[PDB]
């Protein structure tokens, strides 16, 4: 008989730009006279949250509830309680939410690495690789674009944050997008935006063209002789 | 010369399907080498619709599917639901597309 | 006795985080006892605002008004009212100001410019030049960047959207950065931020080198005997 | 009350080499048979200020008063004046306007830059910008001419001499222009004329086609 809520991530603020927070309950029966509840620091009012979930097969119940906040309010680190009262528990609990101040505040620096020359060569596809390296604390949020718009995210494929083993507590990521190549030897720029909180205007972005990694000079001298 | 040689000329109604048939001489190397089925477009080049390692194209996704048989000594593409685009200039080969090592099969669909 | 209701500019929510929308009433008559609010189309209060107006240096008096929403709140529909209260007024005035939803909008193409070589001659400043364009509405934003970390708004100088000649209700800008020479033969990235309210994520960015382009030199050296 | 005087600049005189110096009259109640005139140091006459205008829907004030004078007794500082009497104020008003003389004159450097690979890699329509940098005082004149044929105002469009940021008293301005690219492939003329007062024959001509700045790529170095 448990409550598990879940912060507003960056990645989600990011992408839906409508930080908000959920509480969903485990292990408590898939009964009526739910309390679930969102107050701010002081107690306030919050937004009316609904599209609670189905009756799990095995007699437990999550009454999920969306409420939405002012996007600085959540990170000036204003509490937030779900106060909960089932049938099955009638005594509640509050299961309280903070934004955590606290460890160091680095920025990405991200660099976009174009294909392999022994993988266009085969002329099947390309990988191109955007390698976030160097930031803290975790909730990178990469995607590409290309010319403009947003791609599918079918098409590339983001790891998880992973530590660096050489500097200290500070993570990675990288994420490949792999395109046809002849949709690569056209042209095409295929830019990299990565959010993070801790960029200057939160979000960084870089491009490779076909033309970005090419050599400077050919520089051939041939000697045809008859010695 | 390059010794690869499948159908010189293939003929097929739209809705039809093909098998096309390309040999190649059973040696170590071209029994694992990559196999490919590339189109000859006009202004350049090839650009492999289907290869043997597990490539399909945009455009052959669903319709196409490259095999190999290395003791019988040849790979066959077959290749559903023709359409008058699939009309042109192929190439049925090992390797890399740019080295030769391949043949020029004309695909030629009739309505 | 004139009260505008300043809307926040976008150049402003972007360049501060924080914005704040100013109640700026004008000409009212020398005296004290000064009271002024902004409240949203429901009427519900805002905080009180510190830094207060002086008297005019033409012999009146005047007021200023900063409230600081919830962007959310003033983009959501919501139009703000001000309330202002004097001396001479019989009643007070409630001047009404509502975001202005209902202009196409349309997405800033920044093509960076890198320095002419006529200018590199001369031994002194490159001028590179930051050619914001196609864009619709007003109230783009440009600012310059160096490595991630902005330079002083001393070194660039935006221009003001001006409209563009041959596409319809559309504009553009520049800005240009001049730097000093050996700054630029060395490397330094310079990049160029473009801030509007018509992009994905509010911000795009371009950037240029010494090096973007100077295409491929063959050197061909046959020494055919 | 107010009576305004909008002088001839550079770009004024220059596009039309026919100095008509004008006196705005402003901010009165709607009268007619208005009594303006136009009058040099020495108290002369000139020509007559004809086209009066429409007065104001909004009641405000409308009347122009011109005269055509010419370049030297604009620049050697005749100072001109526009009196002014009527119904409402039949008090004698003078507006004085002349050229204020007392500031430097430094030589503007105009690069005319190509349009960007990242422009022209759509294919839909480049843009060139002169740049006029380094110039005092202001009121220059960016003009655009194709192989000696003035382009069509509605294409290019001059900024205004905004304050240099790193120079102290000098300027600088843009002029676009829009080319549709399809042009640009043939790549012809395009010269940027630029009409200040600092040049020693007033007009610069800059030019750009589509191979100006190419660098020389295929260095062929036979020996024997
Ligand atoms: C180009 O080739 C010439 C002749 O082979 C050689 O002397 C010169 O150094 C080369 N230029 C470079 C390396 O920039
Ligand atoms: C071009 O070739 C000449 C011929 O020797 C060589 O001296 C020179 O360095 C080359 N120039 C460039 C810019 O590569």
């Amino acid at each position: 008989i448990r409550v598990f809520a879940i912060p507003p991530s960056f990645a989600s603020i990011f992408l839906t730009k409508s930080t908000k927070l959920t509480c969903l309950v485990t292990d408590l029966t898939t009964y009526d006279s739910v309390t679930i509840s969102w107050t701010r620091q002081n107690g306030e009012a919050v937004k009316t949250h609904t599209n609670i979930s189905e009756s799990h097969p095995n007699a437990t119940f999550s009454a999920v509830g969306e409420a939405s906040i002012c996007e600085d309010d959540w990170n000036s680190g204003e509490r937030f309680t779900c106060t909960v009262t089932h049938t099955d528990l009638p005594s509640p609990l509050k299961q309280t939410i903070s934004r955590p101040k606290g460890v160091a505040l680095h920025r990405p620096d991200v660099y976009l690495l174009p294909p392999a020359r022994e993988q266009l060569n085969l002329r099947e596809s390309a990988t191109i690789t955007c390698l976030v390296t160097g930031f803290s604390p975790a909730d990178v949020f990469v995607q590409w674009m290309q010319r403009g718009q947003p791609l599918s995210p079918e098409k590339y494929v983001t790891s998880a944050p992973m530590p660096e083993p050489q500097a200290p507590g500070r993570y990675f990521a990288h994420s490949i997008l792999t395109v046809s190549e002849e949709e690569w030897n056209t042209g095409e720029t295929y830019t990299c935006v990565v959010a993070h909180e801790a960029l200057p205007n939160r979000v960084t972005e870089r491009t490779v063209d076909k033309s970005t990694g090419k050599p400077t000079l050919y520089n051939v001298s041939l000697v045809m002789s008859d010695t | 010369k390059s010794p690869i040689f499948g159908p010189e000329e293939v003929n097929s109604v739209e809705g039809n399907s093909v098998s096309i048939t390309c040999y190649y001489p059973p040696t170590s190397v071209n029994r694992h080498t990559r196999k490919y089925w590339c189109r000859q477009g006009a202004r350049g080049g090839c650009i492999t619709l289907i290869s043997s390692e597990g490539y399909v194209s945009s455009k052959y996704a669903g319709r196409a599917n490259l095999t190999n048989f290395p003791e019988n000594g040849t790979f066959v593409v077959n290749i559903a639901q023709l359409s008058q685009d699939d009309s042109g200039r192929y190439k049925c080969g090992l390797g890399i597309n740019s080295r030769g090592l391949s043949f020029d099969v004309s695909l030629e669909v009739s309505q």
